[PDB]
């Protein structure tokens, strides 16, 4: 949309309708009249858009009243409500904005978050907007965790995060308003090449495109239509299902085949049976024909006995000459039938050996972006997000993805080299036991109210564990957290002395030889204006690759881009990097996905704060002591930049009504 | 409700190729066995059919008799009235052969034959004769 209900649009909300959040906040107006809630919608969706139009600087109340024109200025205690929610929520004033009004000069609370990413970063940076006092531990040496820039000279290239996904809907957009970050658009046409190095042709590749299409759109049919989602005991895989579709096609082309055979057959023995009449009626044919000749030799004049059996002979002969004639006019058409049907069969097989590999590709485009093999993927639920997407074209950022958490980490209590070890969570607060990665027996003890943790999921999955909890995370959350994927995906980054490829084009593939190799370097980018490419290793090959050397790496890398712009024109590389998330303990993979197994329902599991026990038995319920944000925290925005800052987002604005408490809900 | 058109899903097939770890296998392995079969089988009904065309080699056209092309006529001459009593005895009801035997008479001309001559010619008894062989 656009007007005021752009700004809703832009704000991952329904322009005329009062979400959850709101109804949970308003409950007064939600059942109240539904002309307050217009009312009410209005000033939100109004509040909304004065923060977009200009978000390099705070929206205060009064900034707000002021720009509202009555009946809707009138009522200001609804127009506080409403700023203030937007505001504590994250909805408006986010990000890096010139405060107007002066920050409190004494602080409330104290808050420690683990992990300087994006997640905690957004959360810090709210919190301290709000005036609690917190505190960032980081393993790492740099801030933006996943996020993380290569930079050598000039020579610049995210081995994180690259993309951003769209700004229509998208809070990055509000982001790269405040920072620069410059972004780039990405040209989507992508020439694939077989193993050999010849361009696939346009023929097949669109062939294949359509089919990988009608498979999945036959994976969706599955699994809604006829409930294919449990198998023996266990869940059904996407790749489960995707085998079992193209394996009825592969029925389905031998059944086709089958009855046409079988009508070459029916055929076939129709003229047997006539060609047997045929053969009969050629002799008695012959024989009339001799008994003709006999009865004829009684010369005339003759009684009329022999005459009549020299007619009635001729007459039989005549009959049965006709009859034959009849019987080899339908021989002319049965074997029409036949030429007919020789020269249409049904197609041959399925799928050719480059049909297929070629295939192998688009999944493995796909593996690409869900991070892991669709062995692994849930097949009802591995696109639950898709919903959410939003608008306009993907793009990057020129200078480099870093510049984002970067920007966001000014004037944020960052400790660097401090990984946590073990959180303990009480009635009364919180400890946090960290060390330095360094020399890795010096001892840090942070004292909280509460604890926000960032870590990664494939951080909480380690076995045994990085991070130990005091007292332990409830069955609740550590099957959620079993349950959910943690995928991997790495990059390739090629440096060069020269520009060498079609600059017209940000990228292409490379089609695998196997189908266990689908992943492998099976993905070029170049960077927009740039010498620079990178290449992709995605499904299985991601994890098998990380246990393999750089300069193998480098060299199947050389090779197939060889292949492909022929051995004169493809020099050494400056510099190479690559990437093994897997690897990385601050990391220990790329991130979440829907197990089979899951549902985006753990990704709520995973976002609800937890509650300890009391100290004093029989003292009352505590108020909850730890919190969680992060990529795999958020159902309709998993796996993203976008989802971690507004997880973020999200727990700040819970900690702060927890630890400020939340005026804004009062009628 | 609808696959893509042209994928096809049948409940059934589903169970199929799902119910063990190589159900697929199997099903795959035994339309290739009877693809086989039907492609053979079609093999020996073309040598057989090849050989029956070898035996009729050459047509009928040596043993055609060129035809009676002859007007019908009021008139039945005593030879006409005795191929007929005899064309009866061969044929019994066949009106349309005995036309053809004695060739200047129409099928019509035949019938009314068997009403005018049925008493002197005794045709109930040729009839009868005819029916007792067929
Ligand atoms: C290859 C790849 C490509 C991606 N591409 C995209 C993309 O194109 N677009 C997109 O939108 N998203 C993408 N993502 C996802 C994006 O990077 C994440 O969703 C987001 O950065 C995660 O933010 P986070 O703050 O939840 O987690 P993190 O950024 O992982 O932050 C958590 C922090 O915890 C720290 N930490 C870990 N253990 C400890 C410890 N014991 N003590 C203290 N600190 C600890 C880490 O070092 C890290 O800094 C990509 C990810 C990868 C791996
Ligand atoms: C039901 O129909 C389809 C649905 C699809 N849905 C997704 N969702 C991806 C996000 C997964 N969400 C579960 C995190 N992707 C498709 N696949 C594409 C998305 C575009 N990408 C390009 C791309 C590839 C990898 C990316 C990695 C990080 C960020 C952005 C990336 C963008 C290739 C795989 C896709 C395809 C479909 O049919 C053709
Ligand atoms: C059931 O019908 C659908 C079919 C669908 N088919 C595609 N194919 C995408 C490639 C074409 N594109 C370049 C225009 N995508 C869908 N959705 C897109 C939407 C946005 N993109 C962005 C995206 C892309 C890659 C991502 C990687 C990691 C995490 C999140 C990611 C998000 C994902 C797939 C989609 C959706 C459908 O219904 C909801
Ligand atoms: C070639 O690629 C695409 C194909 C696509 N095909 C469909 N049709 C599926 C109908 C079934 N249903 C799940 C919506 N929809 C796409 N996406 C839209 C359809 C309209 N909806 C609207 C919408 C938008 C925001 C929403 C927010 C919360 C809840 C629901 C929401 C619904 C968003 C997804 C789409 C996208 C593609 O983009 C790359
Ligand atoms: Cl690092
Ligand atoms: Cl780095
Ligand atoms: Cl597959
Ligand atoms: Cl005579
Ligand atoms: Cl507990």
């Amino acid at each position: 949309p656009s007007g005021v209900e752009g700004a809703a649009f832009q704000s991952r909300l329904p322009h005329d309708r009062m979400t959850s959040q709101e109804a949970a906040c308003f409950p007064d107006i939600i059942s109240g009249p539904q002309q307050t809630q217009k009312v009410f919608l209005f000033i939100r969706n109004r509040t909304l858009q004065l923060w977009l139009d200009n978000p390099k600087i705070q929206l205060t109340f009064e900034a707000t009243l002021q720009q509202l024109e009555a009946p809707y200025n009138s009522d200001t205690v609804l127009v506080h409500r409403v700023h203030s929610y937007l505001e504590r929520h994250g909805l408006i004033n986010f990000g890096i904005y010139k405060r107007i009004k002066p920050l409190p000069t004494k602080k409330t609370g104290k808050v420690i978050i683990i992990g300087s990413g994006v997640s905690g970063l957004a959360a810090a940076r709210q919190l301290q907007s709000f005036g609690m006092d917190v505190t960032l531990l980081e393993a790492r040496d740099r801030v933006g965790g996943r996020v993380a820039t290569f930079r050598k000279g000039n020579y610049v290239a995210d081995l994180g995060a690259m993309v951003v996904t769209g700004l229509g809907g998208n809070p990055m957009a509000v982001v790269s308003k405040q920072v620069n970050m410059e972004l780039a658009k990405i040209k989507q046409k992508c020439p694939l090449y077989e193993a050999n190095g010849q361009a696939v042709p346009k023929e097949k590749d669109e062939m294949v495109e359509q089919e990988f299409n009608r498979l999945l759109e036959a994976t969706s049919y599955l699994s809604h239509q006829l409930d294919f989602n449990v198998l023996n005991n266990k869940p059904v895989s996407l790749g489960q299902a995707l085998e079992v579709v193209i394996q009825l096609q592969e029925k389905h082309v031998k059944d086709e085949q089958i009855e046409h055979w079988k009508k070459i057959v029916k055929t076939q023995e129709e003229l047997k049976e006539l060609l047997n009449k045929m053969v009969n009626l050629k002799e008695k044919i012959k024989e009339l024909h001799q008994q003709y000749k006999e009865a004829s030799e009684v010369k005339p004049p003759r009684d009329i006995t022999a005459e009549f059996l020299v007619k009635s002979k001729h007459r039989d002969l005549t009959a049965l000459c006709k009859e034959y004639d009849e019987l080899a006019e339908t021989q002319g058409k049965l074997e029409e039938k036949l030429q007919e049907l020789e020269a249409n069969p049904p197609s041959d097989v399925y799928l050719s050996s480059r049909d297929r590999q070629i295939l192998d590709w688009h999944f493995a485009n796909l593996e690409f972006a869900n991070a892991t093999p669709l062995s692994t993927l849930s097949l009802k639920h591995w696109d639950q997000d898709d919903d959410f997407e939003f608008t306009g074209s993907h793009l990057t950022v020129r200078n480099g993805y870093s510049c984002v958490p970067v920007a966001l980490a000014e004037g944020l209590d960052i400790k660097l080299n401090t990984a946590v070890r073990q959180v303990r969570y009480t009635a009364s607060g919180c400890e946090v036991i960290a060390v330095n990665t360094r020399s890795t027996s010096q001892t840090f003890i942070y004292k909280c109210d509460a604890v926000l943790c960032t870590l990664p999921l494939g951080v909480l999955k380690q076995q045994p564990p990085a991070v130990q909890f005091v007292p332990p995370l409830p069955e609740w959350k550590t099957s959620a957290v079993q349950r959910m994927g943690f995928g991997n995906l790495n990059k390739v980054v090629l440096c060069f002395d020269r520009v060498f490829w079609d600059p017209s084009v940000n990228l292409f593939g490379h089609v695998g030889s196997t189908t266990a190799s689908r992943g492998e370097l099976f993905l070029f980018w170049n960077l927009y204006k740039a010498p620079i490419l990178l290449a992709l290793v995605a499904g299985e090959a991601a994890g098998i690759m990380e246990n393999i050397s750089d300069d193998v790496i480098v060299g199947r890398c050389l090779a197939i881009l060889k292949g492909i712009f022929g051995s004169s024109a493809v020099p050494q590389p400056k510099e190479t990097v690559v990437s093994r998330w897997r690897a990385d303990p601050w990391a220990r993979g790329s991130y979440s996905y829907v197990a089979a197994g899951s549902s985006g329902n753990d990704y709520d599991l995973m976002a609800q704060p937890i509650t300890p026990g009391p100290s004093i038995p029989g003292a009352p319920q505590p108020i909850p002591r730890l919190f969680f944000a992060g990529e795999h925290t958020i159902r309709n925005y998993p796996a993203t930049v976008h989802g971690a800052l507004l997880s973020g987002l999200r727990e700040a604005g819970r900690i702060a009504d927890q630890f400020l408490g939340a005026m804004y809900t009062l009628p | 409700r609808k696959p893509p058109k042209g994928m096809f899903l049948s409940q059934e097939d589903v169970e199929a190729v799902s119910a063990n770890a190589t159900a697929a296998t199997t099903v795959l392995r035994q339309l290739d066995m009877e693809l086989v079969s039907v492609k053979r089988q079609i093999q020996n009904i073309k040598q057989t059919n090849s050989a029956l065309k070898e035996k009729l080699d050459g047509g009928i056209e040596p043993y055609r008799l060129p035809e009676v092309i002859q007007k019908c006529n009021a008139r039945w001459t005593t030879e006409e009235q005795l191929l007929a009593v005899q064309a009866i005895r061969k044929y019994g009801r066949d009106f349309q052969a005995i036309s053809d035997v004695i060739g200047n008479k129409s099928v019509v001309q035949v019938k009314n034959f068997f009403v005018n001559y049925r008493r002197r010619f005794n045709i109930d008894e040729v009839l009868q004769e005819w029916e007792a062989e067929h």
